[PDB]
This record gives C-alpha cells, sequence and structure tokens, in this order.
C-alpha cells in the first residue's frame, strides 16, 4: 500500500524487458523447435 | 614435364537426375 | 499421353502411378528424371 | 599445353542450384 506506484512501474518495465528478450534471442525456444525437427527427421529417414 | 595442383577442377554431373536447391 | 488423370505410366522404363500435369521446371538438355529431398520421381520428360 | 589427372573413388557433397546446376562442390 506504500509502494504501489513503484511496484507497478517495476512490473511494467519487466514485462517490456521480457518482450524484448523474446524478440531478440532466437535460441530461447529451443525445445519446441527440437521436437519439431526430431519428428521431421524421423519421417525423412523413414521415407528415405 | 612440369607439375601443378588442381584447385577445384574435375567436377562432373554424376547422373542424369534433375535436383532443385538440394 | 493423357493429363489430369490418375493413370499408370511407363516413361522409357520408368514405371509408376500418378497424375500427370504441366511442369514449369527448367531442365538442362541432358537430364531425364526429377527428384527431391525425399528422393522420389517428381517430374519426368516425355521420351517423344 | 595440357594437363593430365587421374580419378580416385571419393565421396563428394554437391550443391544444386534452383535451376539444377552444380555449384561449389566440396570434398569430404
Ligand atoms: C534460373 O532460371 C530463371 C528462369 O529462367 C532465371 O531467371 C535465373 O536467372 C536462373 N538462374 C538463377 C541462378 O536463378
Amino acid at each position: 500500500y506504500e509502494n504501489q506506484k513503484l511496484i507497478a512501474n517495476q512490473f511494467n518495465s519487466a514485462i517490456g524487458k521480457i518482450q524484448d528478450s523474446l524478440f531478440s534471442t532466437p535460441s530461447a525456444l529451443g525445445k519446441l523447435q527440437d521436437v519439431v525437427n526430431h519428428n521431421a527427421q524421423a519421417l525423412n529417414t523413414l521415407v528415405k | 614435364q612440369s607439375y601443378t595442383n588442381s584447385f577445384t577442377r574435375g567436377v562432373y554431373y554424376p547422373d542424369k537426375v534433375f535436383r532443385s536447391s538440394v | 499421353l493423357v493429363k489430369n488423370k490418375c493413370v499408370n505410366f511407363n516413361f522409357n522404363g520408368l514405371t509408376g502411378t500418378g497424375v500427370l500435369t504441366k511442369s514449369n521446371k527448367k531442365f538442362l538438355p541432358f537430364q531425364q528424371f526429377g527428384r527431391d529431398i525425399v528422393d522420389t520421381t517428381d517430374a519426368v520428360r516425355d521420351p517423344q | 599445353d595440357y594437363y593430365v589427372g587421374y580419378l580416385q573413388p571419393r565421396t563428394f557433397l554437391l550443391k544444386y542450384n534452383e535451376n539444377g546446376t552444380i555449384t561449389d562442390a566440396v570434398d569430404c
């Protein structure tokens, strides 16, 4: 109740930093891409 | 009578199969 | 030669089943077949 | 005014262009 404004500003800055971090770094979403690539590799080996 | 080195020459088409961007 | 019909073909010894349509691919004037990353016949040139 | 070389059994990686033309093969 005393530092409401400061906490709100901190949260607002943090969410923007998270958005920028996700936008910039391309290796953040490694796991999902790895799953997709593994499935594609399995199918390609099977057909080959 | 002399000797040289083949930089990148000697590549030919192995077969008669068309391939696109592979 | 028929087109747009599921018809068996025997192009110059290459045999299979499929639908034969018009192709926009450019062939060098020595290549007969056509493959892809999966290594299956995708396009063939008319022996005639 | 000419060169002679002998062929050996190797393994090669070839890059085909969209118009299927071999460019920049690499040895193995
Ligand atoms: C490939 O073929 C197209 C269509 O003829 C042509 O415009 C292009 O210059 C050719 N070469 C390359 C490297 O794209």
